[PDB]
C-alpha cells in the first residue's frame, strides 16, 4: 500500500506461484507415481504452494516483478521486516561480544593468558556464555561503573 | 578422559568446528522445521 | 479504662491524652501515621458530616429561593448551578489555607505544634471553661464519629430509595 | 571410593555427601567441572517447576478458570487456546520473580558472591515452616526427591500426550496402545 | 582447573563489592527474607501483610459489586456510574469513576464478593465419568494389560 | 621510581607509549638511559624489555 | 551502606540521600558517570515538561480555548491542526524561557532548577520548602510516566485520555 | 536493485576514504614506522624488520585507493 | 507414649495442656506449623461447624418468613445459591469478612504470645467464670463433633437431596 500493491491480491505473484508449480508438475510428470523422486517432487510443490499462501497472508507487499518487497522504514506496519529481526540479532550479537570481552579480561588475568586463548578453559568459557543473557544491564553497569572505558591517557598511540 | 585429551578437545580449532558445527545444525533445523521465513511474523 | 477489644492489646501510641480514646486501633494506622495528623483528619470529617446531616435534613424540607429543588438532598447537588459549586470549593480552599496558616501537608502542618483541630474557632468563646473545653472535645469527637457513619447510612439510603431520609422513614419499602 | 548409587564407578569427587539426596550418581562427571551448588540451584529450580507442572497438567483437565479461552482439557491445547496476553503477562511476571529472588545476582558469574547465598535459597519460607532444625534435613530431602520425581513425571505426560494426543487421566482412562 | 559456575564473580575476573551484607533471619508473609533496613520488620512485617490483605478482600467486596443500586422502580436495578452526569466540568458530563479502575463488565466477568460470580465461575468437569480402573465399559491401561497378557495370536 | 614498581612509558616513539612495565634494574652510574623496564607485551621486533629514562616512565599507582 | 529503594542493594557513592528525592535508586549507576547536578537539573526539567504536557492532554478535554474549539479532543491530532504560526509562536515562547536556563546552565552556578521564579514567595519558609522540593520531584516524575503513557494511548485509541476511559476500549488491537 | 547498488557505491566511498584517510592520517608517523615523516611521502618501505613493512607510505595509500576508486566508479 | 494411639511416640509439640489434647496426631503435623496457629483453626472450624450443623437442622425444623418466598423451598446448598443471587449471602459474607479483619490481628496476636489461640474475650453471661478448662474441653468435643456431623448431612444432601433430618425420616 506504501507504493505497491499487496501481495496476496497481486497478478503477478500468482502468475510465479502458477509457473513454480507448473515447473515441478512437468519434473513430476516423468516419473512413476510412488516412487521416491515423485513423492519427493510432490513435497517441492506442497512447500511452494504453503510458502506462496504464507507470504500472500503475511501483509507483504508485492511490486510489478511479482516479488515481495520489504519496506524498512520504521513503518510499525512492516516492523517485522527489518526492525524485529534486527532486534533479534543485535541481542545475539551484543551476548556474543559480551561474553567474548568477559573471557578475554578472565584470560588476562591468569598464569599464562595466551595458552587459555589458544587451549581455552571452557567451565569458564560456559560460565560466560550463560552470562551473556541479560548483557545490556550488565555492559551499561560497566560503562557506568567505569570499567568499560578506557581513559585517553592509558592507551598506546602513534606519534603525530 | 585424559586430561591431555580434554585439553587437546579444548584446543582453539576444535572447539570452533564444534561450535560452529552446532550453530549450522541450529539454523538448519530452523530452517527444516520454519522453513521460507523471510519476515518475523506478526 | 476498658479497651474497646478485649482480646487486643492497646496500641502503644494510644496512652489516652485524645478525646475519645478508647484504644481502637487494631489495624494500628498510629504506628504509620502522625497521631496528630490523624486526629485532625478524624475531626474534620467528623465537622464536616455533621454539617452534613443537618443538611441533608434541612435541604429536604426547605430550599433556598434563587435554587431549584432536587428529588432529594444528593440530588439538589446535581440541580444546582455548577458555577456556584465551584464558588464553594474555592471559598472552602481558602478558609482551610488561611486557617492552617498555608501550612497544608503533613510536613508543616505541625510545624507551630497546634493541637489537632484547634484552629482558633471560638467566636461566641464557648470553650473557655478547661472542664468543660474537655467534655466538649469529647462530645465533639463522639458526635462526629456518629455523624461520619449517619452521613454514610443517609447518602447510602437516599441513593438508593431515591427518597429523602424523613421520607424513607415515612414510607419504608424493603429492598426486596 | 565406589559410587552408592553405581557401584562398579567411582565416588564422584565433588559430591562429598553433604547435601541431600547425594548418592554418588554423577557418571558423566559434570560436577568435575561445574559447581555443584550452581548445579543443585538449578536443580531445584528444574524439581520445583515441574512439580508445578505436573500438578497443572493433572489440575486443570478437572478444574478450569471460568471462560472458553480457559476451557481446555488437553494441555497442550490449553497452551494455545488460553489468552497469549496472560501468557505473555506470565512470562513478564516470572522474569521480574527471577531477579528480585536471586536480588539481581541472576549469572554465573556473581549467583553466589555472597557467602550468606545458599544453594536453592532464595529466601522463601512465608509459613516459616523450615525454622525447625530437626525437620529441615528431613524436608530438604523430600523437597531433592519431589523435584526429581515430578520431573520424570512431567516429561513422560508431555511425551504421551504428543503421542496419545489426550489429557493424562484421560488417556490412562481409555488407552490406546500405540499404532504408527 | 577452573570449577565453572561458580558464582563467584572474584573467580571470574568480574566486579564486585567487598563487604556482602550480612542475611538477617526475618520473614514476610507474602514477602521475603533478605537485608532490611532497621525497623522494617516491625513495621512491615507479616502482620502488615496479612491485616492489609485481609482490609484488602474487604475493600474488594464493594468493589467487586459496583454501581448504582436502586429501588425507585419497584425493584433493584444496578446501573453503572458512568451513567451519572456531573456538573461543573466543561464538556466532560460523564466522568472515570471506579469502574475505569476495575473493568469487570468489559471483559464479560461477573466478579462478586468472593472473586468469582454464577456467571464466571470456577468449571469442575468429573474426569472418570463413567469409567473403571479394570472390566469398564472404558479401556483402561489396565484392562490394555490385561487383554494382552490374555490375547490369542 | 624503584626496582620491581610499575612504570607508565611516555616516549612517543615507543611501542610501549602510555603503556605500564616492571622496572628491572636502574644504574646509578648515569647513563642516557638507566632504567630498564620489562613488559609482557611483546614489540614488533621481537623485544618485551627497553632502556628508558627517568623523565620518560611515570609511576603508576 | 545500602540503598533504601533497593534494601539487598548497596548504596550508590554519590547518592548520599541528602539531595531532595534521593532514596539511594540507582540501579544502572548513572550518577557515577554523569554530573550529578546536570541529572538533577534535566530531571526536574522533564519533570516540569511533564507535568504541563499532562495537564494539558487533559485540559482540552474539559475546555478548550475558543479560538481553538475546532480543534480534536486529541491532543496529536490537535498538534497536527493548529498550524505552523501557532506552533511557532509557542517554539519562540519556548525559547525565551530556555535562554534563561541556558545561563544558568553554561554560564552561572546555582541550585539545579532555580531559575529565580518564585512571584507567590511559597519557598521562603525552609520546611515547606523542603516539602514542595521533594513534592516537585516527586510530581515530575509520575507526570513523565503518566504523560509517556497517555501519548501511547493517544497513539493507539486515536482519542483522548478521558474519551479512552469511557468508551473503555483500554485494550489494544496491534500496532496502529 | 537500485538500493543494494546504492549501498555498493556506499560501501565503495567509504573503503576508498578509509585507505585514503589512513594514509593522510598515519604519513607522519605510525607505531611501526614512528619516524615517517622523516622519510618522507613516497619510500618504498622500511624492510623486513619489525614483522615486514611492505607498503608502509601514505603514497602507497594513495595506490591502494586508486584500485578502489576505480572500482567503486566501476 | 500417646493415649490415644499407644503404639505411638507422643507428638513433640503436644504438650497435653492444651483442650482436647490426647496426643492424637499421627501424621505430625504440629510439627509441621506453629500449634498456635493449628489451635486458632481447630477452634474456628470447630465453632463454624457447629453453627452449620445446627443451622442445617434448624432450617429443616423452621425457616423465616420471606427467606422461603425468596429461596423458593431450596434447601442447605441450594439455598446458599438462591440466596447468593438475593443478596443476602453478600451481606453475612461482608459482615464475616469485617470480623475476620480483626480475626487476622487476633491471630497475629496469637502468634505473638498475648493471647491464647480462640479467646476473643466474649463471655456476657460469665458461663465460663467457673470452669473454664471444663468448658474449654466441652466447647472443643463439640466442635468436632459437629465438624464431622456437618460433614455427615452435607454429604448426605448431596447424595439424596434431602436435609438432615428429612433423610432421617425417609432413609
Ligand atoms: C504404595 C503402597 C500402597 C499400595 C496399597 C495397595 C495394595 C494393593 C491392594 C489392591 C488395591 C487396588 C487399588 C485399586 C483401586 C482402584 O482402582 O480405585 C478405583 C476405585 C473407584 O471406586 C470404585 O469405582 C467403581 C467404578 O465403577 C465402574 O468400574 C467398576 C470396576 O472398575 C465396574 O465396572 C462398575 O460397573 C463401573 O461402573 C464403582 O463404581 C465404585 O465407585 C468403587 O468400587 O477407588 C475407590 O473406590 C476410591 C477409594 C478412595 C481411594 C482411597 C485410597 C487412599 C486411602 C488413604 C486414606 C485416606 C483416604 C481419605
Ligand atoms: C533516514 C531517515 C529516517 C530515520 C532515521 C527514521 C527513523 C524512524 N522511523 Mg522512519 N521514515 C523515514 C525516514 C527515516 N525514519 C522516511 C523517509 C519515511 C517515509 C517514507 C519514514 C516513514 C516512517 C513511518 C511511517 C514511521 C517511521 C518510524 C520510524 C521510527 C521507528 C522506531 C520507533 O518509532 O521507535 C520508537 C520506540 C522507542 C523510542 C523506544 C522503544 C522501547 C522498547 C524497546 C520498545 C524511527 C525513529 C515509525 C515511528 O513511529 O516513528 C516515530 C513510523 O511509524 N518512519
Ligand atoms: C541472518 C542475517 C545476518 C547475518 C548473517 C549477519 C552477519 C553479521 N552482522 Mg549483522 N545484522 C543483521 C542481520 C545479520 N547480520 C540485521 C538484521 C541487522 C540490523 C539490526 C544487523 C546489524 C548489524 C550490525 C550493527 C553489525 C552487524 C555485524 C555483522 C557481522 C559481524 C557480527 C559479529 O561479529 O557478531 C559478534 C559480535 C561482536 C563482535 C560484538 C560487537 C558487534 C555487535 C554487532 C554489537 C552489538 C551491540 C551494540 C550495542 C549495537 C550498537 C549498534 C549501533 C552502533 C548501530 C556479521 C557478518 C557487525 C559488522 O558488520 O561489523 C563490521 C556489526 O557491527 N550486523
Ligand atoms: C499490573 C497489573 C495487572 C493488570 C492491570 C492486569 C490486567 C489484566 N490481566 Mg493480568 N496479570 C498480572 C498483572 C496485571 N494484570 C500479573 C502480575 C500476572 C502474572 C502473575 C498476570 C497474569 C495474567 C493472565 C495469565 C491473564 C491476565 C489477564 C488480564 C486481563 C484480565 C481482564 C479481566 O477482566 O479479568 C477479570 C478476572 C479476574 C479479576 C479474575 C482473577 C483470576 C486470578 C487467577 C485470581 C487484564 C488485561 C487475562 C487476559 O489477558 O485476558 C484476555 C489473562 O489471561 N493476567
Ligand atoms: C507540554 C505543554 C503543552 C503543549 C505542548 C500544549 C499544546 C497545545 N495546547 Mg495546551 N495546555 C497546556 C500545556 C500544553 N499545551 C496546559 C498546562 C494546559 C492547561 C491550562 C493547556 C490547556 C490547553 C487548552 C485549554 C487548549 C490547549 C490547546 C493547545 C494546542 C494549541 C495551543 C494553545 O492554545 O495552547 C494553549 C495553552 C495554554 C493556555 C497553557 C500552556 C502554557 C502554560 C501557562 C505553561 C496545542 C497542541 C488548544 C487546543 O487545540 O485544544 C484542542 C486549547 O484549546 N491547551
Ligand atoms: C519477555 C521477558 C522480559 C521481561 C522480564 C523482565 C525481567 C528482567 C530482569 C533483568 C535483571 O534481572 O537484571 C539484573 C541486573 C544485574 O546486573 C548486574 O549487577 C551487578 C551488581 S548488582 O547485581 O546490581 O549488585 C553488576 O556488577 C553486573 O555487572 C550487572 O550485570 O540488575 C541490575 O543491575 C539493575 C536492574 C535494573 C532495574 C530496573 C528494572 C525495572 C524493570
Ligand atoms: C461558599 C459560598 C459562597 C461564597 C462565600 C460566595 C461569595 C460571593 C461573593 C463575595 C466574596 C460575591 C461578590 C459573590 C457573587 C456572586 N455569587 Mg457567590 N458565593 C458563594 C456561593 C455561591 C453560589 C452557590 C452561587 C453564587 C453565585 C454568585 C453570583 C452570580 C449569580 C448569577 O449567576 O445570577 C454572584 C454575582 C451564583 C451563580 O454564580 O450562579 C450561577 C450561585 O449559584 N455564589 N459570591
Ligand atoms: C515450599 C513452601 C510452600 C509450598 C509449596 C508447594 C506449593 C508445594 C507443592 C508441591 C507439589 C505440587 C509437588 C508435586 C509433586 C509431583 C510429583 C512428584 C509428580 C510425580 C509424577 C509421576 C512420577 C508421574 C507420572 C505419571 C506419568 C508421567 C505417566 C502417567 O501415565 C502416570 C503418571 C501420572 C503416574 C508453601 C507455599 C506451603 C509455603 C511454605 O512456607 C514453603
Ligand atoms: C512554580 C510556582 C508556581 C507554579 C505552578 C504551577 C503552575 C504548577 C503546576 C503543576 C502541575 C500542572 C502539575 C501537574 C501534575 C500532573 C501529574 C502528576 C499527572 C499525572 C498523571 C497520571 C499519573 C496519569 C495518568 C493516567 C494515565 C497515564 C492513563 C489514563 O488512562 C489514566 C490516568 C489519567 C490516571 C506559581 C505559578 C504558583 C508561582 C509560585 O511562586 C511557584
Ligand atoms: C459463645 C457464648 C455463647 C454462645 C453461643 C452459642 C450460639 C453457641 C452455639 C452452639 C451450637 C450451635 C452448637 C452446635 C453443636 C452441634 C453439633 C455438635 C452437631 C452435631 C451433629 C451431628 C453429630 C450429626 C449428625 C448427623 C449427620 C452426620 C447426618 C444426618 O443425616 C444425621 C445426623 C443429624 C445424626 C453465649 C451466647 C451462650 C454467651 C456465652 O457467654 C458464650
Ligand atoms: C515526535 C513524535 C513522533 C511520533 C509520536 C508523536 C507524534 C506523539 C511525537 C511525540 C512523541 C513523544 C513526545 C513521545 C514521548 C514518549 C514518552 C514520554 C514515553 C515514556 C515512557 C515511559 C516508560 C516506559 C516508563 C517506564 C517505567 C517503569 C518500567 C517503572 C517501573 C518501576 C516500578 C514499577 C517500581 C519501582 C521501580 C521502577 C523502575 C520505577
Ligand atoms: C492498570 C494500569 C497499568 C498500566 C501499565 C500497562 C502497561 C502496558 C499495558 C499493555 C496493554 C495490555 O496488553 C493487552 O494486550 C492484549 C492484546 O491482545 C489484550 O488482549 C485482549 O484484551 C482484552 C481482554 O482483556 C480483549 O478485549 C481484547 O480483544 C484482546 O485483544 C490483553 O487485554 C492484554 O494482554
Ligand atoms: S618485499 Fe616488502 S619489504 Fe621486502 S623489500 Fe620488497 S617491499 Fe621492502
Amino acid at each position: 500500500v506504501a507504493g505497491l500493491t499487496p501481495c496476496k491480491d497481486s497478478k503477478d505473484f500468482q502468475r510465479r506461484l502458477d509457473g513454480s508449480v507448473k515447473k515441478l508438475k512437468t519434473r513430476l510428470a516423468k516419473y512413476e507415481k510412488g516412487t521416491p523422486p515423485a513423492l519427493a517432487l510432490e513435497k517441492q510443490i506442497e512447500r511452494t504452494q504453503a510458502r506462496f499462501e504464507r507470504y500472500g497472508k503475511a501483509g507483504l507487499l508485492c511490486g510489478t516483478d511479482g516479488l515481495p518487497h520489504l519496506i524498512t522504514d520504521g513503518r510499525w506496519s512492516h516492523s517485522g521486516e527489518f526492525v524485529i529481526p534486527g532486534l533479534f540479532f543485535l541481542y545475539i550479537a551484543g551476548w556474543i561480544g559480551w561474553v567474548g570481552r568477559s573471557y578475554v579480561l578472565f584470560a588476562r588475568e591468569s598464569d599464562k593468558p595466551t595458552e587459555k586463548e589458544i587451549i581455552l578453559d571452557v567451565p569458564a568459557a560456559l560460565s560466560f556464555v550463560s552470562t551473556g543473557f541479560i548483557w545490556p544491564v550488565s555492559a551499561f553497569k560497566e560503562f557506568t561503573s567505569g570499567n568499560l572505558i578506557a581513559d585517553e591517557s592509558e592507551i598506546t598511540v602513534s606519534p603525530r | 578422559m585424559d586430561s591431555n585429551f580434554l585439553k587437546y578437545l579444548s584446543t582453539a580449532p576444535v572447539l570452533l568446528t564444534v561450535w560452529l558445527s552446532f550453530t549450522a545444525g541450529l539454523v538448519i533445523e530452523a530452517n527444516r522445521f520454519f522453513p521460507d521465513m523471510l519476515y518475523f511474523p506478526m | 479504662d476498658d479497651l474497646a477489644v478485649p482480646f487486643l492489646e492497646r496500641p502503644p501510641m494510644l496512652d489516652g491524652s485524645y478525646a475519645g480514646d478508647i484504644g481502637f486501633d487494631p489495624v494500628g494506622f498510629s504506628n504509620y501515621f502522625d497521631l496528630r495528623w490523624l486526629r485532625e483528619a478524624e475531626l474534620k470529617h467528623g465537622r464536616v458530616c455533621m454539617l452534613g446531616v443537618v443538611g441533608f435534613l434541612v435541604q429536604e424540607f426547605v430550599t433556598l429561593p434563587m435554587f431549584s429543588n432536587g428529588v432529594t438532598p444528593v440530588d439538589d447537588f446535581f440541580v444546582v448551578p455548577a458555577t456556584g459549586l465551584w464558588q464553594i470549593f474555592f471559598t472552602i480552599g481558602f478558609v482551610e489555607a488561611f486557617s492552617n496558616g498555608f501550612k497544608l501537608t503533613p510536613s508543616d502542618m505541625f510545624a507551630d505544634d497546634r493541637a489537632p483541630g484547634d484552629l482558633g474557632f471560638d467566636p461566641l468563646g464557648c470553650g473557655k471553661d478547661p472542664a468543660a473545653l474537655a467534655r466538649r472535645q469529647l462530645v465533639e469527637v463522639k458526635n462526629g464519629r456518629l455523624a461520619m457513619i449517619a452521613f454514610g447510612g443517609m447518602l447510602h439510603q437516599q441513593l438508593l430509595t431515591k427518597q429523602g431520609v424523613i421520607e424513607q422513614l415515612t414510607n419504608f419499602k424493603a429492598i426486596m | 571410593e565406589k559410587s552408592a548409587s553405581v557401584p562398579f564407578l567411582s565416588k564422584p569427587e565433588k559430591l562429598d555427601g553433604s547435601m541431600a539426596g547425594d548418592v554418588g550418581f554423577d557418571p558423566l562427571g559434570i560436577s568435575y567441572f561445574i559447581d555443584v551448588k550452581w548445579l543443585r540451584e538449578a536443580e531445584l529450580k528444574h524439581g520445583r517447576i515441574c512439580m508445578l507442572a505436573t500438578a497443572g497438567i493433572l489440575v486443570q483437565e478437572v478444574i478450569h478458570l471460568p471462560g472458553p479461552a480457559f476451557s481446555s482439557k488437553f494441555a497442550l491445547d490449553a497452551w494455545s487456546t488460553a489468552p497469549r496476553g496472560g501468557m505473555v503477562q506470565i512470562l513478564i511476571a516470572i522474569g521480574l520473580i527471577e531477579m528480585v529472588s536471586n536480588r539481581f545476582a541472576i549469572t554465573a558469574t556473581d549467583m553466589f558472591a555472597n557467602p550468606n547465598r545458599k544453594p536453592g535459597d532464595l529466601g522463601f519460607d512465608p509459613l516459616s515452616l523450615g525454622a525447625n532444625p530437626a525437620t529441615r534435613a528431613k524436608y530438604e530431602l523430600s523437597e531433592v526427591i519431589h523435584g526429581r520425581a515430578a520431573m520424570m513425571g512431567l516429561s513422560g505426560m508431555i511425551h504421551q500426550m504428543i503421542v496419545s494426543k489426550q489429557p493424562v487421566i484421560d488417556q490412562l482412562l481409555n488407552f490406546k496402545p500405540v499404532d504408527a | 582447573a577452573t570449577v565453572g559456575f561458580s558464582g563467584v564473580p572474584s573467580d571470574f575476573c568480574r566486579p564486585a563489592p567487598t563487604a556482602f551484607p550480612a542475611e538477617p533471619a526475618g520473614m514476610t508473609v507474602f514477602g521475603a527474607r533478605g537485608p532490611r533496613a532497621e525497623g522494617h520488620r516491625d513495621k512491615f512485617g507479616s502482620r502488615h501483610a496479612a491485616v492489609s490483605l485481609a482490609c484488602a478482600a474487604l475493600l474488594w467486596q464493594p468493589i467487586s459489586q459496583a454501581g448504582m443500586y436502586s429501588i425507585d422502580s419497584g425493584s433493584l436495578a444496578k446501573k453503572s456510574f458512568s451513567e451519572m452526569e456531573v456538573p461543573g466540568f466543561g464538556d466532560a458530563k460523564k466522568v472515570p469513576t471506579i469502574e475505569s479502575f476495575f473493568p469487570f463488565t468489559k471483559n464479560g466477568f461477573d466478579a462478586s464478593p468472593a472473586l468469582f460470580g454464577k456467571d464466571s465461575m470456577i468449571v469442575f468437569e468429573n474426569p472418570l465419568g463413567k469409567c473403571g480402573a479394570y472390566a469398564s465399559s472404558c479401556h483402561t491401561f489396565l484392562d490394555e494389560m490385561g487383554d494382552m497378557l490374555k490375547a490369542t495370536p | 621510581v624503584k626496582r620491581g614498581s610499575q612504570v607508565r612509558i611516555l616516549r612517543k616513539e615507543s611501542y610501549w607509549y602510555q603503556d605500564v612495565g616492571t622496572v628491572a634494574t636502574i644504574d646509578t652510574s648515569g647513563i642516557r638511559y638507566p632504567v630498564v623496564v620489562r613488559f609482557e607485551k611483546v614489540s614488533y621486533s621481537g623485544v618485551n624489555t627497553n632502556n628508558f629514562s627517568l623523565d620518560e616512565v611515570v609511576e603508576v599507582v | 551502606e545500602m540503598s533504601k529503594a533497593i534494601p539487598f542493594a548497596e548504596r550508590p557513592a554519590k547518592l548520599d540521600g541528602k539531595i531532595p528525592g534521593d532514596v539511594g535508586f540507582d540501579p544502572l549507576g548513572f550518577s557515577d558517570y554523569y554530573d550529578l547536578k546536570y541529572l538533577r537539573e534535566a530531571e526536574i526539567k522533564h519533570g516540569r515538561i511533564c507535568m504541563l504536557g499532562a495537564l494539558g492532554w487533559l485540559f482540552p478535554e474539559f475546555a478548550k480555548l475558543p479560538q481553538f474549539a475546532s480543534l480534536s479532543t486529541n491532543p496529536l491530532k490537535a498538534a497536527t491542526e493548529l498550524g505552523p504560526a501557532g506552533w511557532a509562536q509557542i517554539f519562540i515562547f519556548v525559547g525565551a524561557l530556555e535562554s534563561f536556563s541556558y545561563e544558568k546552565i553554561y554560564y552561572g552556578d546555582s541550585a539545579p532548577g532555580d531559575l529565580g521564579f518564585d512571584p507567590l514567595r511559597l519557598g521562603k519558609n525552609p520546611v515547606s520548602r523542603a516539602h514542595y522540593e521533594v513534592a516537585e520531584i516527586k510530581n515530575g516524575r509520575l507526570a513523565m510516566i503518566g504523560l509517556g503513557g497517555m501519548i501511547h494511548h493517544s497513539l493507539l485509541t486515536k482519542q483522548g485520555a478521558i474519551e479512552q476511559i469511557m468508551s473503555q476500549n483500554f485494550y489494544p488491537s496491534g500496532f496502529p | 536493485g537500485d538500493f543494494l547498488v546504492h549501498h555498493a557505491i556506499a560501501l565503495g566511498l567509504h573503503t576508498t576514504a578509509l585507505i585514503l584517510v589512513k594514509g593522510a592520517l598515519d604519513a607522519r608517523g605510525s607505531k611501526l614506522m614512528p619516524d615517517k615523516k622523516d622519510f618522507g611521502y613516497s619510500f618504498p618501505c622500511d624492510g623486513p624488520g619489525r614483522g615486514g613493512t611492505c607498503d608502509i607510505s601514505a603514497w602507497d595509500a594513495f595506490y591502494l585507493s586508486m584500485f578502489w576508486m576505480l572500482n567503486t566508479i566501476g | 507414649m500417646s493415649p490415644s494411639i499407644p503404639f505411638l511416640k507422643k507428638p513433640d509439640a503436644l504438650d497435653g495442656t492444651a483442650a482436647g489434647d490426647i496426643g492424637f496426631d499421627p501424621l505430625g503435623f504440629s510439627s509441621l506449623a506453629d500449634i498456635k496457629f493449628l489451635q486458632e483453626a481447630e477452634i474456628k472450624h470447630c465453632r463454624i461447624a457447629m453453627l452449620a450443623a445446627a443451622g442445617s437442622i434448624a432450617q429443616d425444623i423452621f425457616t423465616f418468613p420471606g427467606y422461603s418466598a425468596l429461596t423458593g423451598g431450596a434447601k442447605m446448598t441450594a439455598a446458599h445459591d438462591k440466596l447468593v443471587a438475593t443478596g443476602t449471602m453478600g451481606q453475612i459474607l461482608f459482615w464475616v469478612s469485617f470480623a475476620e479483619v480483626f480475626g487476622t490481628v487476633a491471630l497475629f496476636d496469637t502468634l505473638d504470645g498475648k493471647r491464647a489461640p480462640g479467646d476473643f474475650k466474649f463471655d456476657p453471661l460469665g458461663m465460663g467464670k467457673k470452669n473454664m478448662a471444663d468448658m474449654q474441653l466441652k466447647e472443643i468435643k463439640n466442635g468436632r463433633l459437629a465438624m464431622l456431623g456437618i460433614a455427615g448431612m452435607t454429604h448426605g444432601y448431596f447424595i439424596s437431596g434431602k436435609g438432615p433430618l428429612e433423610l432421617l425420616g425417609n432413609f
